[PDB]
């Protein structure tokens, strides 16, 4: 729900979510990935 | 024929001498617009262009024996405008018989057709009023406020 001014410019947004898939993240079926944030943190990270 | 009186002539000598930046005696071709407006002939910039004038800046410059053969014949326009055409004119909005006005629906008016004004005027049109929600303007005192100019007796 995108939200709006008085007078013309942006007011805010309000957003609900539906499902997710937790089930996944134990196996997943075939040639999928799991969750981005994942593989990210994992290359991008340093040593430290 | 018509030619200029000589308090014409001094009110056309002190706006030029004003315009005069640069020390040389001249004007901008842009600058011709402005100019007849402060000298109170009231145009669009097709009459500033129909006798050689500039969107861009650093065209051509027109001495006062060029700018006096461009106000001289300026003075022969008639249709200037009144109020009651614009009263006319700003009736229309009406759908109840109120003669009351929306801000959106009143700013966009002003930006879309014609020459135009742009979002930064319609800030400054807005900022004589205060206090009123959701959010009410009224055509009567409007207009009047308009001829009346910058000072009627308020006047910020």
């Amino acid at each position: 729900r995108i939200h709006f001014g008085p007078m013309g410019k942006l007011a805010g947004a309000d957003i609900e979510t539906y499902l997710l898939e937790k089930a996944r993240v134990i196996s997943q079926q075939t040639l999928e990935r799991s969750y981005h944030i994942f593989y990210q943190l994992m290359s991008g990270g340093i040593e430290n | 024929m018509a030619d200029l009186k000589a308090a014409e002539v001094e009110k056309a000598r002190e706006h030029f001498e004003i315009y005069d930046w640069e020390g040389e005696g001249k004007i901008d071709a842009r600058d011709l617009g402005d100019l007849l407006r402060s000298l109170d002939c009231k145009p669009t910039l097709a009459m500033v262009k129909k006798n050689g004038g500039s969107d861009k800046r650093g065209e051509k410059k027109l001495t006062l024996e060029e700018f006096l053969p461009i106000f001289s014949q300026i003075k022969k326009e008639k249709e200037v405008g009144t109020l009651e055409d614009f009263m006319e004119g700003l009736k229309v909005y009406d759908k109840a018989e109120n003669g009351t006005m929306l801000a959106a629906e009143l700013a966009h008016v002003l930006l879309s057709l014609g020459e135009r004004l742009t979002d930064i005027e319609c800030e400054e049109i807005m900022r004589v009023c205060d206090e009123d929600d959701d959010g009410f303007l009224k055509y009567e005192p409007f207009v009047k406020t308009i001829i009346a100019g910058p000072f009627p007796d308020e006047g910020k």
